[PDB]
């Protein structure tokens, strides 16, 4: 960095730094913080985290793989690593449990730079729009266990259905993953990520049945796929 | 149209309703179906409607 500017830093498991400093705690003598945890948790990470940054005579760009212990995102490792990020995208079981498998929670997953005057006003309007039906479908997602799909009105019907469009079109089979898996990779534009996600929801590709979105590529895969079944 | 739920359920998806009778519920009477039939009914006098079927259960 401190020479030629533009670097790229990839770190698996911060936590396991982190976790390592645990073990050794109890031998280092000092009393122990919440959940068992070292009571310099809150600098170890800072530490390390701060060093991470753009100079002025050259940036690092970033991305590390911060585990989440038991699941439990209020555990400290995670709640803490959190503030240290720019874009935190955050994988949830329940999502994986489906089939959906960048299982990318797109709800509790955010960036700092989701901001209009950053990423243009299409981009922005149709990450939230995206963001908030798929919102207004967790709700419902209660009454629906409970009284069944009839229930809901004629409009809030609509919402499940294109939520769930929504939902498994955020899929898509990565190249490194065909390996355990038939399904041969894809690369989405960012340009078609939008043309795709602000189309479903303007009503454009309801006909078509949700497996059509289901582990695809740009949207016209999912029209073609949809011929086959 | 006859009961509130396909009043709702048309007033959404649309259609064409010439007339209605709503509030019954288990009370159902042949005094508040005149109005509705006598629309439908009229309606084939005049060649209105060429045919006239019931929706029901």
């Amino acid at each position: 960095r401190d020479e030629g500017r533009d670097v790229l830093l990839f770190v698996d498991n911060i936590y396991r730094y982190t976790l390592a400093g645990t073990e050794v705690s109890a031998l280092l003598g000092r009393m122990p913080s919440a959940v068992g945890y070292q009571p310099t948790l809150a600098e170890e990470m800072g530490v390390l985290q701060e060093r991470i940054t753009s100079t002025k005579t050259g940036s690092i760009t970033s991305v590390q793989a911060v585990y989440v212990p038991a699941d439990d995102l209020t555990d400290p490792s995670p709640a803490t690593t959190f503030a240290h990020l720019d874009a935190t995208v955050v994988l949830s079981r329940q999502i994986a449990s489906l089939g959906i498998y960048p299982a990318v929670d797109p709800l509790d997953s955010t960036s700092r730079q989701l901001d209009p005057l950053v990423v243009g006003q299409e981009h922005y309007d149709t990450a939230r729009g995206v963001q908030s039906i798929l919102q207004r479908y967790q709700e419902l997602k209660d009454i629906i266990a409970i009284l069944g799909m009839d229930e809901l009105s004629e409009e809030d019907k609509l919402v499940v259905a294109r939520a769930r469009k929504i939902q498994r079109f955020l899929s898509q089979p990565f190249f490194v993953a065909e390996v355990f898996t038939g399904s041969p990779g894809k690369y989405v534009s960012l340009k078609d990520t939008i043309r795709g996600f602000k189309g479903i929801m303007e009503g454009e590709y309801d006909h078509l049945p949700e497996q059509a979105f289901y582990m695809v590529g740009s949207i016209e895969e999912a029209v073609e796929k949809a011929k086959k079944l | 149209m006859i009961g509130s739920k396909g009043v709702s359920f048309f007033n959404s998806v649309g259609g064409n309703v010439v007339a209605q009778v709503t509030g019954m519920g288990d009370n159902p009477s042949l005094s508040e179906l005149i109005g509705p039939v006598k629309v439908m009914l009229q309606a084939y006098d005049e060649g209105r409607l060429d045919k006239l079927y019931i929706v029901s259960n």
